[PDB]
């Protein structure tokens, strides 16, 4: 029936080289060499001031790897063999075998600061401590997917009498709570010619990368080719799943409406309405070893029709009225998203208000082109919908002149009613 | 001891922790000139610290009585100082007039600072004890031959030291007759300074593709008369190598690839014909005998059953017909072992970049060697003939740029030059039979011959000496025995001489032989009054007066330390 | 998986022209193929409110939601949408989903507040009454849809995650996700009418809605409307299958098994079915659609063996006594559940409570009766425990004392006194 395969974060298949990428994140890029029946293992950061590139001589086969900002960790699926290097040499080194029965391998592996989390192919889910006492011992099920960011851990399970879900959990140095425990996920697994066979043979789910935003966000790159974000995730009654880059759409739009085949999008990180990703062009969808510089996308609410915008170009140029749509909702989920990050975690640096004020700023001025076009089709309810939406009281004077230069004057007196409203 | 492979890291932080400062110079790099090891070494550490900004200092050395001026100058506000190819052997206090009196900074709780830090990188394996277990201020970079063997030595050492009747001597001339019997030893190489510093390199994480070919020809300069050292870094160069290549491919003006491919024992292959290459190769003549007339007739031979004509073989490589060279492997397998040059095959590293063609490492470090040599009242004429070696050295140095590639064609027509005089002075001495057999050692002096300016360079007499060593090593009828080869120069009238190892034949495959002409030569010096010169840094270079030369070697002959 | 576009109460084609869209309590939804053109009647129950009518489709609208103050119509290939208000004073409009690849609109809802499209991607798009988007989110891949009083109740299936069922809410604040893609108890289905059905709808959901206060309700393939009961509170939900029509068709037939009567489903009030009794081959409306019939909700506690062999059917005393005690029991916790949250909506319900009450207890008598008769003392108590209020227990006693019981006596009375004491 169905194969499991050890899974890493961005990683990529060996093909017709000798040589891979283990894991590829925001801290830099784990890869592998065959080495003649041996392999050697090069680490490398993005952060050439606080970390140190290195590498070593790996006899035992590793194919799976975790990176993050304190520790290393490699594992072989096959044996069993784990290994967890911290960077700073000055914690010991330790390497483990775990039990694995007949048919079991480890199909993912994560490291947390206080924690170091091994997931089987049969559903055991193993839980260490950083210096390798074991801790915990659970079976869920099967894990074709970990990612932890600082004490924040999110998995990824498959299995054919349970279905596709995800669980996210925090387990800190204390308040250990978990948020989800294998909630359904909201993706669609791979269409199961040679150059996708080639990679789905590696990785049959289709999880091109998963990972936390900046802000803490859990995203996962599926194999539709577009980014999906968890928002509200501290409330489980709240939470959504918000597709926030369909990327085959903008790859589309950047090349002025060619059907476009030769490039992809690899992803890597998520910084706040940023994902950094190398747009990798051949016909092969992951990256070769002279590794180029990670290229920048803005993330795009998809509401874009392609019908349209060939309609309008008879480079894709959107037309004023949809682009103030996806600006009104992008502005509308991004300032939810940071709500919600500086209200419950707090800013990490001084920058976070005043971007999130600029971008209550570009969520009205969204607002008012909406309602300018609302009121050049004579459209009131829809004019007094869009205007109700309005946060600021700044910007309905705006939606005023609007409205006088419409000539809509019951417009103008609900206006004043909601303002009557909200003075109080 | 003080430096392990492992804490090199830890060694090179010290370095940024005592010159890592924009406003001043404070670290001075003394490297051993006429070395390609200490030369390949220097432009992986100058690479490194232009990386990171440290400011720096490389002064080339040829004498030891150069260094002790060298240092007796320096500034007080130089605090680290590296050591490059030598300072393994002496003791430095008793030579700098170290004490660290003067030198101590901050004493105070048992922790103690100095004001200055002195590297060596030296790959000469008798080593000082008290430099390397009683120095604070002397740090070595060993290559871990210390946790191995010197560990009896260590303790013997300790308790010396620390036990400032019977039970006294019984231990304290036990303990001497210890170290005693680590004295007096030969000295030999079984590391390359590149592969330490390369190991550094790793072990910071500043490895590319330049520093990695330094490695390989710091490694490769070592495949003549120390195979054993070749033979041991070969493969981790070939896992380097193999990791730091990259995925693939058409020949594009900026790719530059560093292929493991067969590269052949012999001299200047890509650059020269193939006649020349087999006609100036050691090994070839060291075989087949092409000294004499009946060698040559046995190469035309051998050139009549390989199917290559005379005139294709006499031709430029880089014009010759492929129809010989692409499949020159298969002819060399079936073709080369009824003249017994089955060891002419073996692979080696060929870098190419762009479409100017490829070199390989071999080629690449006698054109490096050639540079070091003839690249460009008595005491006057030394200084300025010493002046002369370090430009030299540093024009050399201009050659290991990618951009100067004109210099490196100059290092060929040097080394093709250089190779013909080196051939016609060996087959002078082979003719007229100058070797000499002294029973303990033989004996070679040569007193006039055919451009004999050239071997006041101690690198070319160096390069004759290696020459009769691999002719007379496949001779099986005389056995191993030392080579003492001296030359004479006039306007100096001085005989230099050189101690040469003898070694095995290169087809066979154990412990390596040691050079036993520096105690020799200490001995003599302080038993006689020799007006003889001892400060090169290889021991087995001195430089004798002629009136005092047959004395010295009547002494030697006298002595049972060869 | 086909994925065929879904609208609530849809019949198929099945070589004809005419088949309906989407029928409801407020009206039904047909359309007429026609020169390569559709023409869309729409027509509601309530003739006296306003008028039906007639348009003109050159898009191909298979997708449909009607409400009572507008229509959502909805191409699955093109995506392209269309909202159009009953009363003329609110203008219509029309918007073009985006759509990738081989991906197709499911099911559209439209609420006076809020107007819904589903996709078979998953990608669950909101809009306010005037087409502006509020929110795009995925979800599991949507294969129906229904809305009231912005309450959203979808039903999601796929390959990967299952049959699943969500329940969100939107205040003018946040979202509130009652219980997001939880499991669903609705049973898929496994001969032209079966092949022509099945092939229009693979999932076999012939109505999805809501009931008349806020309860979900759904009925599939197997002709069993399920209720969601105790949704407000999700630790405490239960899915009571509160109709097996099956089970009703028989009784009213007879006692013998029909091929040519079924039900079709539109709307569920309380207690009662508003439905259309289709007869014929197929078992979806033809073009003279009868008047709406209603089927009283029937709690499937019926043996077919023992009514048979008991035997219009005479349902036996203590059968019918369970079947009371039970509809009851089940009407009065959801009675219970609208009323302390949502409050009055017709202002009758609280004698419905009263009159519902005195039906459980009345159906609780005829049970300890029944007991009594066997001569069973601990099964009576048992029965004696569930007795709401104290008028009850003055007929219990009188029971007890006819069958010469006293043990009974001697525990009612100590419950009898514990409950008015305490």
């Amino acid at each position: 029936k169905f194969r499991y395969m050890p899974f890493s974060p961005a990683g990529t298949p060996f093909g017709f080289t000798d040589r891979r990428y283990l894991t590829m994140n925001e801290v830099g890029y784990v890869s592998t060499v065959k080495n003649s029946e041996q392999y050697s293992i090069t680490v490398s950061f993005f952060d050439v001031g606080r970390f140190r590139e290195y590498h070593f001589e790996d006899l035992f086969g590793y194919d799976l790897c975790f990176l993050n900002e304190k520790g290393t960790l490699f594992g072989q699926s096959k044996t069993g063999q784990i290994q967890y290097r911290p960077h700073d040499s000055i914690h010991s080194n330790w390497t483990k075998i775990i039990p694995l029965q007949a048919g079991e391998r480890i199909t993912s592996v994560a490291a947390t600061p206080v924690r170091v989390i091994v997931g089987t192919s049969l559903g055991y889910f193993r839980s260490f401590n950083q210096f390798g006492v074991p801790f915990a011992v659970e079976k869920t099920s099967p894990i074709v997917a970990l990612t932890a960011q600082n004490y924040r851990v999110f998995s990824v399970h498959y299995s054919q009498f349970h279905g596709l879900s995800y669980s996210l959990s925090e387990l800190g140095t204390s308040s250990k709570r978990y948020y989800k425990r294998e909630c359904p996920l909201p993706m669609s697994l791979p269409n199961i010619k040679d150059a996708n066979l080639d990679y789905y043979n590696f990785n049959p789910m289709g999880i091109k990368s998963l990972f936390f935003s900046s802000y803490g966000d859990p995203c996962i790159f599926g194999s539709d080719n577009t980014l999906l974000l968890l928002s509200k995730w501290r409330s489980p009654e709240e939470s959504k799943w918000l597709p926030i880059l369909d990327s085959n759409m903008e790859i589309w739009k950047m090349s002025g409406g060619k059907e476009t085949t030769d490039i992809h999008v690899w992803p890597l990180a998520l910084a706040y309405d940023t994902l950094n990703c190398i747009l990798v062009k051949g016909k092969h969808i992951w990256p070769e070893f002279p590794l180029p510089l990670p290229s920048e996308m803005e993330i795009r609410m998809p509401v874009f029709v392609k019908s349209k915008l060939l309609e309008e170009n008879k480079e894709i140029q959107i037309p004023v009225s949809m682009a103030a749509e996806e600006e009104y909702l992008r502005s509308k989920v991004l300032s939810e998203l940071l709500t919600d990050t500086l209200e419950n975690d707090g800013e990490m640096y001084g920058n976070e208000n005043e971007v999130l004020a600029a971008l209550n700023g570009a969520y009205d001025k969204a607002l008012l082109r909406l309602f300018a076009s609302a009121c050049s089709d004579q459209n009131v309810e829809k004019a007094l919908s869009l205007a109700h939406e309005l946060k600021q009281d700044r910007a309905l004077t705006a939606a005023v002149k609007i409205s006088e230069r419409a000539e809509l004057p019951s417009l103008v007196k609900k206006i004043n009613n909601i303002r009557e409203a909200r003075y109080e | 001891m003080y430096y392990g492979i492992s804490q090199f890291s830890e060694a090179y932080n010290k370095i940024l922790r005592n010159s890592s400062s924009h406003s001043s110079c404070q670290l001075v790099i003394f490297v051993s000139c006429l070395n390609i090891d200490a030369l390949c070494a220097t432009k992986m550490l100058s690479l490194l610290f232009k990386k990171q900004l440290v400011q720096s200092q490389i002064v080339p050395i040829f004498g030891y009585s150069e260094l002790r001026r060298h240092y007796s100058q320096l500034d007080d506000n130089i605090n680290s100082l590296l050591l490059v190819g030598f300072g393994g052997v002496i003791d430095l206090e008793a030579f700098l007039e170290i004490d660290p009196q003067e030198y101590v900074i901050d004493t105070d709780s048992g922790e103690q600072s100095f004001r200055r830090d002195i590297y060596v990188l030296d790959a000469h394996r008798p080593w000082n004890l008290d430099n390397i277990f009683g120095s604070q201020i002397i740090q070595c970079f060993d290559d871990g031959t210390v946790d191995d063997t010197l560990g009896e030595q260590k303790e013997a050492y300790y308790k010396l030291l620390e036990l400032d009747r019977k039970q006294r001597k019984k231990q304290i001339h036990e303990y001497e007759g210890v170290l005693e019997e680590y004295y007096s030893q030969g000295t030999t190489v079984v590391n390359s300074i590149s592969a330490q510093i390369y190991s550094l390199l790793s072990a910071i994480g500043e490895t590319n593709l330049s520093n990695l070919w330094l490695n390989i020809l710091g490694t490769t300069s070592l495949d003549i008369a120390y195979a054993q050292v070749y033979n041991r870094l070969y493969p981790l160069l070939q896992d380097e190598v193999k990791r730091l290549t990259p995925s693939s491919s058409v020949k594009t003006p900026d790719t530059l690839t560093l292929n493991i491919q067969p590269d052949y024992y012999l001299f200047l292959l890509r650059h020269s014909s193939l006649y020349d290459s087999f006609y100036y190769s050691n090994y070839v003549n060291a075989k087949l005998s092409l000294w004499n007339e009946n060698g040559k007739k046995r190469l035309h031979k051998m050139f009549a059953r390989m199917g290559i004509p005379l005139s294709t073989a006499q031709e430029t490589w880089l014009y010759m017909d492929h129809s010989i060279k692409r499949e020159l492997g298969i002819i060399f397998d079936k073709n080369l072992d009824r003249y017994g040059l089955q060891d002419i095959i073996r692979d080696g590293f060929v870098r190419t970049l762009g479409y100017r063609g490829s070199i390989s490492a071999s080629e690449f470090v006698e054109a490096l060697t050639a540079l070091l040599e003839v690249g460009n009242n008595s005491a006057q004429k030394l200084t300025n003939l010493r002046k002369r070696w370090v430009s030299n050295f540093w024009l050399s140095w201009d050659a290991l740029d990618d951009r100067k590639v004109e210099l490196l064609n100059r290092g060929i027509q040097l080394a093709q030059d250089l190779q013909r005089a080196i051939f016609n002075t060996g087959v002078a001495i082979l003719e007229k039979k100058l070797i000499k057999h002294l029973r303990i050692y033989r004996l070679c002096v040569l007193q006039d011959g055919p451009d004999l300016d050239l071997y006041r360079n101690p690198l070319t007499l160096l390069r004759l000496g290696n020459w009769l060593i691999e002719c007379c090593a496949e001779s099986e009828d005389k056995q191993l025995l030392p080579m003492v080869l001296a030359s004479i120069d006039e306007n100096t009238d001085t005989y230099l001489v050189a101690g040469l190892t003898p070694r095995y034949p290169r087809g066979l495959d154990k412990k390596p032989i040691l050079n036993n002409f520096s105690m020799a030569f200490q001995q003599i010096t302080a038993e006689t009054d020799a007006k003889v010169r001892i400060d090169n840094f290889e021991s087995s270079i001195i430089e004798i007066r002629r009136e005092d030369l047959s004395p010295f070697l009547e002494k030697l002959t006298l002595s049972g330390l060869l």
